[PDB]
């Protein structure tokens, strides 16, 4: 089997790199997030565009959506979380603690609580409602490159520049383990759908696929290029099980889970490719760019 | 941030 | 203090009427099961559809999750149970014994017994990893609608058309406690979470709190409509105590434990609500209808 | 037969 995902829109606006698309749980939007201070939401189907996002004071560096997609919550360089209420635009609450950038961020299931990483080397987690710190984990020694919960909410992993990939029980804030001294910085970490293995990226242009139960990589995906910044990796599930990642030489990497052999490259995109997201139930691939793009791109398969 | 290498 | 339990998703799919909706005890997932034959997997947070279950020949009245969140079982007409991997969908065990098709089951806290009760008027005790039977119990005179575990499976309580519910000590299957001033059909009993009550309705539009220990009502609970289908109720403890029921108009019933007052009725479906469940961790209700609705629903509240 | 009367 082999996809054949085919440009069908590119969405412009964003006055800056874009930094991290994701689509809504239900499928009908695309929010991505920009250093441009903005989030904007587009449909995900069409492409067009809804509405445009704002408040921070600085670049935002991720976005991600609660599960029953009215909100969303952005990481920025201003030192603040923002949660957003989807419909009217308007900001809900601020997020305030961390003491530097925030990097990284995800609702979990249930969509009580968020999770954040930051360079100033913590994750912390967040009451939805309230919007108080519920815990400061002491969590790397270096920026935090991603935080994500698993499919129920219990775990969470982390990854960081200082090497470390860490999964921490969500109820204590205790550390769970620790798949590790250099560690080519592990720049980016989710749980795959299932919650039984982890996807991590380390910036030494290589994926790999963990068994996190055992501790053991199970699968390695080469070929593009990724030594500098934080690409968003992802699981598709929709049609044939990919994996799904951005790369520095501007294309998009499709490989075959099992056989770890490319399947697809994207062309198209005119800077590094800095996130890629998967939508929830259709073949679509949404990709986004840096400074010398700035441009989101969706792309369709029939498989 | 992100958007700013190595 | 009441609840404001409101709308969040509408579950189609089932082409016969609900039978039993239960959540994973990971909170992740919802299950229903329909005169349909069939078993359909839903998201708990996102209502996204995630797999159909089959391989029953008639009719599915109950479907019951393992402690770790990884099988079901189910009850049906064609008068077996069937043992679920979840994550495979495959039948792993076919239950056969019982002589009138199957009405009601569960597993215990351990997940290595399941109980299940008939209209062959019997209550059965199951091995999980053999799909052996270890005892026939013959527990009531007319069709068992209902079985449970209590919270460490040392008892069993059922409930029967011919107006008892029966305490049954696990290990030996023998007969407990039998509470008994009428007797109208009882068509639903569980344990509360403590283990302490249990809660039970008969059809005549009542439902009742007794004390395990000295076997007398604490409590009634009226005002619903409940005279001709054995419809599920629960105990809601995730905010406010609760005691929550379907209802042949079309509601879903919400009391304060505590007062007997109806606190909140849900409007929506279009047929009699035949089953309700509520979530492990969160404020969510889940309910289902019979054939003229045939969907489930999923309410959000506050507290 | 849980979703038949009586």
């Amino acid at each position: 089997v082999k996809p054949n995902y085919a440009l069908k829109f590119t969405l412009a606006g964003h006055t800056k790199a874009v930094s991290s698309v994701k689509f809504s749980p239900n499928g009908e939007w695309l929010a991505s997030s920009s250093a441009d201070k903005l989030i904007k939401i587009w449909g995900a189907y069409d492409g067009k565009f809804e509405k445009t996002i704002s408040g921070h004071k600085l670049g935002i560096s991720d976005v991600a959506w609660s599960s029953d997609s009215n909100l969303l919550v952005s990481a920025s360089d201003d030192k603040t979380l923002k949660i957003w209420d989807v419909s009217s635009g308007k900001c809900l609450k601020t997020l305030k603690g961390h003491s530097n950038y925030v990097f990284c961020c995800n609702f979990n299931p249930q969509s009580n609580l968020i999770v954040s990483g930051s360079f100033d080397e913590s994750v912390r987690i967040w009451d939805v409602k309230t919007g108080k710190c519920l815990k400061t984990l002491p969590a790397h020694s270096d920026p935090v490159s991603a935080v994500h919960f698993n499919r129920d909410g219990s775990l969470i992993v982390s990854s960081s520049y200082d090497g470390l990939c860490r999964i921490w029980d969500t109820a204590s804030g205790q550390c769970l383990k620790t798949l590790i001294d250099d560690n080519p910085p592990v720049s980016f970490v989710k749980f795959s759908p299932n919650g039984k293995y982890i996807l991590a990226a380390t910036l030494d242009n290589t994926l790999k696929l963990w068994d996190y139960s055992k501790g053991k990589c199970l699968k390695t995906y080469t070929g593009h290029k990724n030594e500098k910044y934080c690409i968003f990796a992802n699981f598709s599930v929709t049609g044939g099980k990919w994996i799904v990642s951005g790369s520095e030489d501007n294309l998009v990497y499709i490989w075959n889970l099992q056989t770890k052999e490319i399947v697809q490259k994207l062309q198209g995109h005119t800077d590094v490719v800095i996130s890629t997201a998967c939508h929830p139930t259709e073949n679509i691939i949404a990709s986004a760019a840096l400074e010398n793009d700035k441009t989101i791109k969706l792309w369709k398969s029939d498989c | 941030c992100r958007t700013l290498p190595f």
